[PDB]
């Protein structure tokens, strides 16, 4: 009856105007809703209302309803009177020193989740202030103070109830604003663990939740008073970051525009980013501008954008900081594919600067040798995500040096799954660029060239052979290096040929045959060189006769993206 | 007449794998302990079931079953 | 270093330096002919590569009057 | 003293005695310290060198005379102001000069050589720590290479619990590398997995020492780790692994409390169980589960669904061992969450599967016998079992067994009123007991609770109906005399499934 009731009145309020107002005045009483705001309060005011099931649960959307139906009625002067009469927020004055935060007793924390519930009915219903004596100050003591005093002295223990109702708390607190700035210093208190990442750690969510709503303002706030504490602003900012990862339901754009107002902040805070702060800090905005790439805007800050040159420029300081860590140094390199001729350099210096020849100088299991390691895995991952000529033809010469001394088979295995990946014309172009720097030289067609040639695409294959048919067809004709060059042609054309078939064939035909019929060991390399080409060719010509006698899933990567790990 | 090959690179451990022979020995023997515990588990649950006649399904019972098909059951 | 901290453990330039450096002791090899792997740096196939070679060869001068070399 | 010169020259006075007599001495290696300082050197290489021969019963008693002596030694030189001897002579060196369990027996020495670290250079402490991080680091990314994860877990710990001003930085990773190595707790030898268990539950020990970080980082990598494990693919009508090995492993882990007293001797469970049944709440309540019929079954998101019934399996097999003491709090707020979810969408078999757990673990303790709560729960219970009573006559098999098992596992006390309803659930579930035995085990469970704490007056009107339907389940009726310490018996006694017999 009472569902039904509230419905109608509802659809009386709504469904008929003011002009109805008048056979709304004949109700005359206002008693329904007096009993109607007991219930709102306390659900059993209507006897038990109890069951714990869908019609209670759906209860209180319809009395929100109900209580901005009767907030755009001008009886809303009979509602918060009748509304003051039940209560002006005062109760909680009181019930926030009822000895709770525990399991001392449980019917006092009851009925402040109860007040907490209809304030926050009352909120969502526009009710602000007239339920809340308008504090002067922006600042809402009502909320704040109560839950200041808890969070402060329950733990010198706390509920999953405590839990709840201190959350509850915390929205009651985001009620009102001006607490904003409040709890920004009251997290920024060193005051063992510090007690504003005490409670950051209680309600990150909460608290990123209502960050969102200040997504620049108490982020200038902090990150300028970032300039002597460093670990906590991090780990809001980080704690901004994840949020924004889970905030793309709605839209990322949130996270964009986060990412953009703390570039254009970016300088209020360089006591970082140099050899300024330690090595954990540098470390730490590492991570954070890490996680930032990964989540502001790709298309723009990956060349000069605005703010980007501030951080790029930073970010190039950290590969030029040598004090870094060689293990920070990767880490850095891992961030490469979020993106001139600087870079270059910074590059150089460092792989000088970690293997100046070899790795094989590196003995197994000394962890100098193991970082390293660990470090060009990481350019090898970098390198296969963007899929750069540039780090290409770098680590080739890196690499094209000695035979296995740094795990060649992953690198060859990267080339194999990017060969496959990236536009054809890309591809096209890491192999021109992977073919000039070969004009020891066997070293660089063998490891790169061929090893990308075998899993390119057949596109691609097109662009580049036919840069290079009569490019090829001239040059085939210290004598060393001239056969170690023809050793490379042979070695691309035998596949070329091989894979797909103008009409120039017979001159290559006789150009081969003479060359394998031939009469220091360079000779027979030679031979078998032209002899592959050969077979390859005459698989397509002749070959007709004879041989010419989950929602977990985006929660794993979230989890995944918040720690930075694959 | 063929599997010679197989047996000729059969012994190709010739490289002293004897005791990686008893490694792969025992590690089996592990999987075949958690095999065993597999099979007895489904054998302590009943046997599987026979019947004992064809049937030639149609839109109609068919009445030209056999006596054969009538009396084994 | 043997206790309660520990080195690196389980050389064309700076591999060079660091076994330079090692030579506190018996003023012995990895400067007779390691100044061969030196020479391997010297290939110049890079820039910093000779640059950095020549940069050892130079520093190695001192290093050898100072270690009694 | 004596006595351990006799252990000593026991060893080499130049068949496998001298293993009996390292079994004596790692029993009390205790009881002959301060006086085993000495010697120091022998000991180690003659161990090390026992812990390689034959007779494998003689590498595993030098094994662990060697963890114990180990261990005995660290106490004693973090217990020592002239603790440089030992801790530099050999012991960095050695595990250095190290580069199979060769390698874990040097990362548990450096795990031991943390300890007087902070006596002396406190900050070698974290300067070993973080090199340990790369090292397991470069260990992580290479494709065995897991044999020796628990050793690098149970030092990293040692360190951590040694450690008081932690990089952060490595926090993440380092959850990352636990994580990982849980999900890779399969493939394991049976000694190993107990070996990475008590890793993983002395790593969680060395976390409770840093309360905020401790609670985050349990959080994340338990939620981590159970949708890793629930991702784990079932049929539908190297080895692939499956949810169903790991359960016992947890079984073990929130009952591990007897052996992490000995591991704090050289409140944890509840820990456990509160932070594994928080993050599988809200797993639950993150759930996408979403169907259609284009009744007819259609799942919007098929991968959310598989990976719900693997956990609510996974699940099921966990919990009722454990104390629902622990889980007390929850019984009252959890199940109502997630009877919220049943009246969401009572289409879901293991909706019902999780709510029959949640009331035997209930009647595990009695949390209702005849506070507000207490109340409030009650008749919710009543009213919401009433409702999926008077409901079940829409459903079939598959889901409705699971319903009729929750409804007859519901306690006698709600039950105390309206008989009627539970009369046909509890003859159509004995009537699928023909064929499905289990839920015909339970009914019989639940039918014997009713009889013990009902009056049987009001079941007169309908022992008359019970019976009749019982009427099923009665219808019809190596190994030689040599000597060989019959491992075969010494092996186990196999898992027990049920029968009709029984």
């Amino acid at each position: 009856v009472v569902v039904r009731i509230m419905e109608f009145t509802t659809t009386l309020l709504n469904t008929s105007p003011e002009g109805w107002k008048l056979l709304k005045k004949d109700l005359c009483n206002t008693h329904l809703m007096r009993v109607l705001v007991q219930t709102l309060c306390e659900p059993a005011s209507i006897g038990f209302n109890i069951g714990d099931v869908q019609v209670m649960a759906h209860l209180p959307d319809v009395c929100v309803n109900l209580m901005k139906a009767l907030k755009m009625s001008p009886y809303k002067d009979i509602l918060e009177t009748h509304l003051r009469e039940k209560i002006t927020a005062q109760s909680i004055e009181e019930l926030c020193a009822v000895n709770l935060y525990g399991p001392d007793a449980q019917v006092d924390r009851s009925r402040l989740a109860a007040v907490v519930s209809a304030c926050k009915q009352l909120h969502r219903a526009g009710l602000l202030h007239n339920i809340l004596p308008s504090q002067s100050t922006d600042l809402h003591h009502s909320v704040g103070t109560e839950l200041l005093s808890l969070v402060y002295k329950g733990i010198a223990s706390l509920d999953l109830s405590c839990k709840q109702l201190a959350s509850g708390l915390l929205e009651l607190a985001f009620a009102f604003g001006g607490l904003c700035e409040r709890l920004v210093s009251l997290l920024l208190n060193p005051a063992h663990f510090s007690h504003g990442e005490y409670f950051y750690s209680l309600f990150s969510e909460t608290i990123n939740t209502e960050l969102l709503k200040n997504l620049d303002l108490a982020v200038l706030e902090l990150m300028q008073s970032s300039v002597d504490n460093t670990k906590m602003v991090s780990a809001v900012l980080n704690g901004m970051l994840d949020q924004s990862f889970r905030e793309r339901a709605n839209q990322k754009h949130q996270g964009l525009k986060l990412a953009t107002t703390i570039l254009q902040h970016w300088k209020k805070c360089d006591s970082w980013w140099a050899k300024d702060s330690p090595l954990e800090t540098k470390m730490a905005v590492l991570a954070l501008l890490a996680k930032i790439l990964q989540i502001d805007s790709s298309v723009s800050f990956n060349t000069s954008h605005g703010s980007f040159p501030e951080v790029f420029t930073t970010y190039i300081s950290l590969l030029a900081d040598t004090k870094l860590d060689l293990h920070l140094k990767g880490q850095a390199v891992t961030l490469l594919p979020f993106f001139l001729e600087e870079l270059r350099r910074v590059l150089e210096q460092l792989i000088v600067a970690h293997f100046p020849m070899q790795s094989r100088e590196f003995p197994p299991g000394t962890p100098r040798f193991n970082n390293y390691v660990d470090c060009m895995k990481k350019f090898l991952d970098a390198l296969e995500l963007s899929q750069s000529p540039m780090l290409l033809e770098l680590m080739t010469e890196v690499l094209c040096r000695e035979q296995q001394h740094v795990m060649e088979e992953l690198f060859q295995s990267s080339f194999r799954r990017i060969a496959r990946r990236g536009s054809c014309v890309t591809q096209v172009g890491l192999l021109e660029s992977v073919y000039e720097m070969f004009r020891t030289r066997q070293s660089f067609v063998d490891r790169s060239l061929l090893t990308l040639l075998w899993h390119c695409s057949l596109d691609a294959l097109r662009e580049f052979f036919s840069t290079i048919v009569v490019d090829a067809i001239d040059v085939l004709k210290t004598f060393d290096t001239q056969i170690t060059k023809k050793m490379g042609y042979y070695k691309i054309l035998d596949v070329m040929y091989s894979r797909l078939p103008n009409e120039l064939t017979k001159t290559l035909i006789k150009l081969c045959y003479d060359a394998f019929t031939e009469n220091l060991e360079r000779r027979r390399l030679y031979h078998c060189a032209a002899y592959n080409c050969a077979i390859s060719v005459i698989c397509c010509v002749f070959n007709e006769l004879k041989f010419y006698q989950s929602t977990l899933s985006e929660e794993m990567s979230q989890f995944d993206f918040s720690t930075g790990v694959q | 007449g063929r599997t010679d090959l197989l047996r000729l690179r059969r012994r190709f451990m010739r490289d002293q794998e004897k005791l990686s022979l008893m490694y792969a020995r025992k590690g089996v023997a592990e999987q075949k302990r958690e095999k065993e515990i597999k099979s007895e588990l489904k054998m302590k649950q009943d046997a599987q079931v026979v019947l004992y006649r064809s049937y030639r399904h149609g839109d109609l019972p068919d009445i030209q079953i056999k006596h054969s098909s009538l009396i084994t059951p | 270093q043997g206790g309660a901290h520990f080195s690196v453990s389980s050389n064309p330039a700076e591999n060079f330096r660091v076994l330079v450096k090692q030579k506190k002791a018996s003023f012995e090899e990895a400067s007779n002919q390691l100044i061969n792997h030196i020479e391997q740096f010297l290939d110049t196939n890079e820039t910093p590569y000779f640059m950095k070679s020549i940069d050892c060869i130079r520093a190695f001068r001192e290093e050898a009057i100072k270690f009694s070399e | 003293t004596s006595r351990e010169i006799f252990n000593f020259v026991l060893k080499a006075i130049r068949y496998a005695v001298p293993s009996a007599g390292l079994r004596l001495f790692a029993l009390h290696a205790s009881q002959f310290s301060t006086c085993l300082l000495d010697n120091y050197v022998s000991l180690f290489e003659v161990l090390l060198k026992w812990c390689a021969h034959t007779n494998v019963e003689l590498k595993k008693a030098a094994l662990s005379a060697l963890e114990s002596f180990l261990k005995q030694v660290s106490n004693m030189v973090a217990k020592n102001a002239e603790m440089h001897k030992n801790k530099l002579q050999y012991f960095m060196e050695q595990f250095y000069g190290i580069i199979n369990k060769e390698l874990s027996i040097a990362i548990r020495g450096y795990g031991l050589f943390a300890g007087p670290c902070k006596v002396i250079n406190a900050k070698d402490v974290d300067f070993m720590y973080v090199e340990l991080i790369q090292r397991c680091k470069q260990m992580f990314l290479t494709q065995d290479r897991v044999y020796q994860m628990p050793s690098f877990l149970q030092s990293v710990a040692s360190v951590l619990l040694y450690l008081d001003t932690v990089p952060e930085v490595y926090t993440p990773v380092l959850e990352h590398l636990v994580v990982m190595q849980i999900d890779s707790f399969p493939q394991y030898s049976p000694k190993m997995q107990l070996v990475c268990c008590r890793a993983i539950v002395k790593v969680f020990l060395a976390l409770a020492a840093k309360g905020p970080v401790l609670r985050n980082c349990i959080s994340t990598v338990v939620h981590q780790g159970l949708i890793r494990i629930c991702s784990k693919p079932v049929v539908l009508p190297w080895k692939v692994p499956t949810y169903k090995d790991y359960v016992d492993l947890f079984r073990h882990l929130l009952s591990s409390d007897q052996m992490m007293d000995s591991i704090l001797a050289d409140s944890l469970n509840h820990l456990l169980y509160d932070e594994f049944v928080k993050s599988v709440l809200k797993i639950v309540e993150k759930l996408d589960l979403t169907l259609e019929i284009q009744a007819n079954l259609h799942p919007a998101k098929p991968k959310d669904f598989s990976a719900f019934i693997n956990l609510v399996e996974f699940c099921r097999e966990i919990l009722p061992e454990k104390q629902a003491e622990f889980f007390e709090p929850w019984v009252y707020s959890f199940s109502y969450e997630l009877i919220l979810q049943s009246t969401r969408l009572p289409l879901i078999s293991g909706f019902y599967k999780l709510l029959s757990i949640t009331v035997r673990n209930a009647k595990k303790i009695k949390y209702f016998e005849g506070d507000p709560e207490k109340y409030s729960c009650f008749a919710l219970f009543v009213k919401f079992g009433k409702e999926v009573a008077v409901k079940m006559k829409q459903y079939k098999d598959e889901l409705l067994a699971s319903c009729l098992t929750f409804l007859l596992s519901l306690p006698h006390n709600i039950i105390e009123l309206d008989v009627r309803a539970y009369v046909p659930a509890l003859q159509m579930a004995f009537k699928l007991g023909l064929s499905y035995t289990p839920l015909a085990e339970v009914g019989l469970n639940a039918l014997e609770e009713w009889s013990i704490y009902i009056d049987r007056h009001v079941m007169q009107p309908y022992y008359k109906d019970i019976l009749p339907c019982l009427d099923g389940y009665l219808k019809t009726s190596f190994n030689k005399v040599v000597l060989k310490h019959l491992k075969k018996t010494k092996n186990l006694s196999s898992n027990e499934a049920i029968s009709l017999e029984e």
